[PDB]
């Protein structure tokens, strides 16, 4: 099929979903806790075995009480019923979710390859061929969501999980939203923030090109374009219309780079009449078999070392701290849809 | 070197969501 006839069958398949939202298809008492993934302002992830399967998954656990305190609310049931919603090779899949009196949990697919993140700052960089085959599946993974008015908000190697083919999975919705007109919060990363949110302007999915850019950037030089010791300091230089790129930069990286890292909205790639087609028919991408990445036919660049499916070699070690839920129930009304 | 200034600098490791 075409890619206009995939994005419509895409966008009736995910409408279905997004307006009778799937709720409390598991409980915490089948799976087995086996170790704390990552931990964060934002909540914890945790390595699980679901008993009935044998199945791993990474188990997203939110204290409802701490969520309310960073005003996260909103963003955890867009986050929630974005993710029973969708469905693209590229994207971690919500398995179940369910919540108890004190917590909420999103059962999520486990890629034991772990972070791009990791193999990025261990490696040091990826040649331009290696960064391409990554890029191309955030280019088509992003066709997929603005088709479906959806911005996505946090593009980082740290939420581009590996799989066992060496494709990768884009993790963490947690500030995903769906949204047809412009939007204002102040979300993201900073190294990852285009000019426009830095400067508190309503804003659209432009961002994520420009996020693409930045991410394109770090996989090819092995350090973002705007790097300093403080948030503050990272802004300014976003803002200050400058970028310098490492010389072993071929032309044609360079040049798609100044299109997506391009301040003004009316001549950035992603934003403009053609669209996403201005990315895919650029110089740098003239390799790139579109179909056969989405495929998956395309070899790997990069596989990680295989193993097990419980394997936790690619993710460091985390304080283990109790799953603890209290007697009575919290915060009833602000999650009732979750 | 950038480098050698990004790899001194105190954003190396998992960045933290603003």
């Amino acid at each position: 099929e075409s890619v206009k006839e995939f994005l419509a069958k895409a966008k009736e398949d995910f409408l279905k979903k997004w307006e009778n939202p799937a709720q409390n298809t598991a409980h915490l008492d089948q799976f087995e806790r086996i170790k704390t993934l990552g931990t964060g302002s934002y909540g914890r992830v945790m390595l699980v075995k679901h008993m009935e399967t044998g199945n791993h998954y990474a188990m997203k656990i939110l204290d409802k009480q701490k969520v309310v305190k960073l005003k996260q609310i909103e963003h955890t049931l867009n986050e929630k019923r974005i993710l029973q919603a969708v469905n693209f090779p590229f994207l971690v899949k919500l398995e179940f979710s369910f919540k108890d009196n004190s917590n909420l949990y999103m059962v999520l697919e486990y890629l034991p390859g772990g972070e791009m993140f990791s193999h990025l700052r261990r490696i040091g960089r990826f040649s331009e061929p290696h960064a391409r085959f990554y890029a191309a599946q955030i280019v088509l993974t992003f066709e997929y969501l603005h088709s479906l008015d959806l911005i996505y908000r946090d593009l980082k190697p740290e939420n581009l999980m590996i799989d066992q083919q060496g494709y990768i999975k884009v993790t963490d919705f947690g500030f995903a939203k769906r949204v047809k007109g412009r939007t204002w919060t102040l979300c993201g990363t900073p190294e990852y923030l285009a000019p426009e949110i830095i400067l508190s302007k309503g804003y659209n999915k432009a961002v994520d090109w420009w996020a693409l850019g930045v991410l394109i950037y770090e996989m090819a030089a092995g350090y973002p374009p705007f790097f300093a010791d403080q948030p503050i300091q990272i802004y300014e230089k976003i803002v200050s219309g400058k970028v310098r790129f490492p010389s072993h930069f071929s032309s044609d990286l360079k040049d798609l780079l100044r299109n997506l890292l391009q301040v003004d909205l009316t001549k950035r790639f992603g934003n403009l009449k053609n669209g996403v087609n201005d990315i895919k028919n650029h110089k740098w991408f003239a390799t790139t078999d579109w179909i056969a990445i989405y495929q998956r036919k395309v070899e790997a660049p990069f596989i990680p070392k295989f193993k097990g499916p419980g394997d936790t070699s690619n993710f460091d070690d985390y304080e283990e701290e109790e799953i603890r839920v209290s007697i009575n129930e919290k915060c009833g009304k602000e999650f009732s849809e979750f | 070197t950038t480098y050698a200034d990004f790899i001194a600098s105190g954003r190396t490791g998992r960045r933290n969501a603003i």
